[PDB]
Order: C-alpha cells, then structure tokens, then sequence
C-alpha cells in the first residue's frame, strides 16, 4: 500500500 | 482525496479476469475470426479496444454473442492479441509482427500498433 | 516466453472498466445493501472478492441479477470497497475503518482486511 | 514497454  | 492505493491491485484483477477466462466463468461473447472461435468477456473486449468498445456501446450489438471480424484478420494475430489483452503481455516475434500489427490497427489498440511500428523501423 | 509487457495496461484496463461502470455500461448486477443499490460488473466482482467469486461460481447463482447483502453490512463501507475494487484506492478514515474492515471480511479482500489491520494497531 |  502506498500514497497515490 | 485521502486514498491509500495498493499497488498490485489492477495487476491481480487481470490476472484473475484471465483465469476466469481459462476457465470459460461468466465469458459472453464468441469472436469468430473465419474457422477460430474465441471466447471472452465484453467488458476486457472493451476495455482494451476501440472497435470493441464501439462494437459494445451500440444499442443492437452490444445483445449479440456472436461477432464475425473481417475475413482478412488472421486468427493467430487474434489470438495474441487477445492474450495481451488478458496478461498485458504480447508474444511479438518477426514471424507474427506484421499480423499482430494489422490486427491493432483493426481492432484500434494504439499501444500495440505503437510498439509493433517501432520495432519494424528498427529492422529496416 | 519472449513476450514484451505494457507496464500501464492493467491499470488502463481497470480504469476504462470503472468508465463503463460511470456510465451503467454493461453492468450486469444489482448488489442491494439494505436501503441502498450498486450496479456492477460480475466479473470485476469475482476478480476483487472471494466472497462474489463463489457466489457467481455457483450454477444457481451466476443466473441472478440482484444479490442481497447480509442486513449487518453497512452501505458506506461497501461503496468504498467496490470504488477499490474498480481504482486500486481506498477510502480509509477513522470515521470508516471499523465499517470497512468488516465489509472486506465478509466480502473475502485479504489485502483490504490486512491494512485495516495495520492501521488500527498503529492508533492502539 | 519492457522485459517483464
Ligand atoms: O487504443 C485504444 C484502446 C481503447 C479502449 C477503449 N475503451 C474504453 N474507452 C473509454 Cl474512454 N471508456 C471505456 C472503455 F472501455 C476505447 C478506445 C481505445 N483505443
Ligand atoms: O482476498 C481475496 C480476493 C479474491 C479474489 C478471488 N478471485 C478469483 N480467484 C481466482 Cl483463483 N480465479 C479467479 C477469480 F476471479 C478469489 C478469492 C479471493 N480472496
Ligand atoms: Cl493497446
Ligand atoms: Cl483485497
């Protein structure tokens, strides 16, 4: 999972 | 927005989107390109092509579950196309490059037609 | 094999399929989440779900074209879900997480439920 | 494109  | 984005999510779906479609699971449509049949998902058909998504959008087509592609298409630049459309992988070799190619300029698939056009200039 | 692979094309495809489902197109499902209704792809949904990918497996249920919801899931956290499903992204807050996680268990989203997961134990 |  990452910031977009 | 706020979102969070797990990256391999788009990558699993078609991954799963294939296997449903190796296991004949909810496909409904056949495209008939002259003696070959191939069975796949509108949906992945439109997703990746332009004709397709015209093909799908139109008020009577989108009902048929048969389509016929013109008879010059050849079934093997099909059939790697189609694989492509599933896997993002595409089997480009010299023997099939110029099918292939005819076949996304067909179907309207500009990255294909793209790449396909690349590698023929490199060879000249 | 020697195939060549186009890095964006999964999620170009996942993108174009949330399009269709912007625009109704080819929607095939109603799920019904109590007083609430989302219109949907099967195919998206047994890709994303465990849960939808047994349901639409089954020879009696792949025939219907509205599924019911247990009455204890709440509405909110299945929209942010199904949005995932069709972007990669979640909505995930403090005001929603405690609803999301439950819906992503039921509806069988591993990865969904693993984050959840995470970001509870960080604020305990 | 790449070599995947
Ligand atoms: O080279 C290409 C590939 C391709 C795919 C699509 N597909 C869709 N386009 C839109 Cl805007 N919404 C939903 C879709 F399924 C249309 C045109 C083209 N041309
Ligand atoms: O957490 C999750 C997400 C998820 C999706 C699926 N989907 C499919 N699985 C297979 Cl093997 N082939 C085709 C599919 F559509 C099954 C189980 C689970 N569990
Ligand atoms: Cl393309
Ligand atoms: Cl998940």
């Amino acid at each position: 999972w990452v910031i977009p | 927005d706020s979102c969070i984005q797990f990256t391999r999510h788009a990558s699993d779906v078609l991954l799963n989107l294939n296997r449903l479609r190796s296991r004949d699971i909810l496909t409904d449509v056949v495209i008939v390109v002259s003696r070959e049949q191939f069975r796949a998902h509108k949906t992945v058909l439109m997703a990746c092509s332009g004709l397709f998504y015209s093909i799908f959008t139109d008020q009577l087509k989108c009902n048929l579950s048969v389509i016929n592609l013109d008879p010059e298409i050849n079934p093997e630049g099909f059939c790697i196309l189609l694989d492509f459309m599933y896997t993002s992988r595409l089997n480009l070799r010299e023997g099939n490059i110029m099918a292939v190619m005819a076949t996304a300029m067909y179907l309207q698939m500009e990255h294909v037609v793209d790449t396909c056009r690349k590698f023929i200039k490199a060879s000249e």
